[PDB]
């Protein structure tokens, strides 16, 4: 159970939009993709500005519409009640993505 | 009508192939990592020994769960868990050899392996569909005792260091009491392993190098205290190639222990012949912790030696200058008998060596 986030870095700019695919490589049977926003809230499907897509094994975060407010490190967590919470890399189950706005 | 043939030949050539570490376990042993591979664009490194290791297991400092539990899932604690797959299933992993049996009834060629390549076999052939996995397979240790093969979910062995272990899941590989029933199994363990691999210890014996006809001392060996046998065997385990680039199976991974003086001699060159002493126990890394074969091959030089002059005016006798049987050797003086012999063998001295030793254990021939 590995995630990598791809692109790994984001250089937006004010107005731009901007898509960071999230994948899940050796998925066990009871694991699930969340993502998160830099403070915290659960970014669940919503018909927003910044929503989230559920594509089999992968979720991608899709970022319309950028402005100054959004900056941030987003994260990816593979969750589940008996989803391994270490990597086959003795990692967390989880990847970062620093999206950074300009002008 | 006789002479002594002109051919320098070793009959131990059959039997230490085993002991051929380098090459029939061709991958590190303290520390298997002898096989990278990629995942989804994610390198790794997994083992990749061809040979068992008997009583290896992980130790987990600052903790007290075996590293054969499941890793942390969902809201386990990650100190919690070991490096097992998540059971949860109970399906994939831990599997006993009754389900093993079982779950291939079907598969003839697979009802064939021995119980532990029957564990390997299952551990090894698991691939999550939609992924690459190229050659990313997951390793096993198989309970010989409680009859029961894991997988493990981390392919890691030791993550010890001043930031691992210092005031955060540390461990270490090594041997003790309560792993010496455990079978530690790379995804590319022989099948075959009971004939090519080592297992079980030599005793009445210590390994030696055949320089022409007689297995001598091995000149360069490292001391070592060991109360046991069992110390002896984690002693070579811990000085084993380790890989931790790829160490292809070169490093101090052969012992012979002295019972008597319990004393612990290491060395790194392959032996090439075993030296009849009732006194010493030959263990290597791979070996179990204190399953002792105390039978000697007391017959193998008796048996070349009658093989080939069978098979001949003239008869050209081979370059054996030891044998259990005095008159075989056909020495020119009178051969001398070996006290600490279980074989009672008889070696031949007064004869011209057509080999030596010397350097760093290696053997080599004076003039052609």
């Amino acid at each position: 159970l590995q995630v990598d986030i791809v692109p790994s870095q984001g250089e937006i700019s004010v107005g731009e939009s901007k898509f960071f695919l999230c994948q899940v490589a050796g998925m066990l049977p009871t694991c699930e993709i969340s993502w998160f926003s830099p403070n915290g809230e659960k970014l669940t499907p919503n018909q927003q500005r910044i929503s989230v897509v559920w594509n089999d094994d992968s979720s991608t975060l899709t970022i319309y519409n950028a402005n100054i407010d959004d900056a941030g490190i987003y994260k990816c967590v593979v969750h589940g009640p008996q989803c391994p919470r270490l990597t086959w890399s003795l990692g967390l189950p989880e990847a970062t993505v620093n999206v950074k706005i300009f002008q | 009508t006789v002479e002594r043939s002109t051919r320098m030949s070793n009959p131990w050539k059959a039997f230490m192939e085993k002991y051929d570490i380098e090459r029939t376990h061709s991958s590190g042993v303290r520390v298997d990592l002898g096989e990278d591979a990629e995942v989804e664009n994610a390198k790794y490194r997994i083992p990749a020994g061809r040979c068992p290791v008997f009583g290896k297991g992980i130790v987990i400092e600052n903790s007290a769960v075996s590293f054969l539990k499941p890793v942390a899932t969902g809201d386990q604690r990650l100190k919690d868990g070991g490096f097992a797959f998540p059971n949860a299933n109970d399906h994939i992993s831990p599997m006993t050899l009754e389900n093993l049996k079982a779950r291939y009834k079907d598969n003839v060629e697979m009802m064939k392996l021995n119980d532990i390549a029957l564990c390997r076999t299952h551990a090894a052939s698991f691939v999550m569909a939609g992924d690459q996995n190229s050659n990313y397979r997951h390793p096993a240790v198989y309970d010989e005792k409680e009859k029961t093969c894991h997988m493990l979910y981390l392919s890691a062995q030791e993550n010890m260091g001043p930031r691992y272990c210092s005031p955060v899941f540390c461990f270490k590989p090594d041997k003790d009491e309560s792993f010496e029933n455990l079978v530690y199994l790379s995804k590319n363990v022989r099948n075959d392993w009971d004939k090519k691999c080592p297992r079980k210890n030599l005793g009445n014996a210590k390994f030696g190098l055949w320089v022409d006809g007689n297995c001598e001392e091995i000149p360069y060996v490292k001391e070592v205290e060991a109360k046991d046998l069992r110390e002896c065997n984690r002693i070579v385990f811990e000085a084993s190639a380790s890989d931790q680039f790829k160490s292809k199976g070169r490093g101090f991974n052969w012992a012979n222990f002295d019972s008597v003086k319990k004393k612990c001699y290491i060395f790194n060159t392959k032996p090439t012949c075993l030296i009849n002493d009732k006194n010493f126990i030959a263990t290597t890394a791979l070996s179990h912790p204190r399953e002792v074969d105390l039978e000697f091959p007391c017959s193998i030089y008796k048996d070349e030696i009658e093989r080939e002059i069978k098979k001949q005016e003239r008869i050209v006798l081979p370059r054996i200058f030891i044998s259990n049987d005095k008159e075989s050797i056909k020495c020119p003086c009178e051969p001398e008998h070996i006290s600490q012999s279980t074989c009672n063998f008889y070696v031949c001295n007064c004869v011209e060596k057509r080999a030596e030793i010397k350097e760093n254990n290696q053997v080599v021939i004076k003039e052609e």
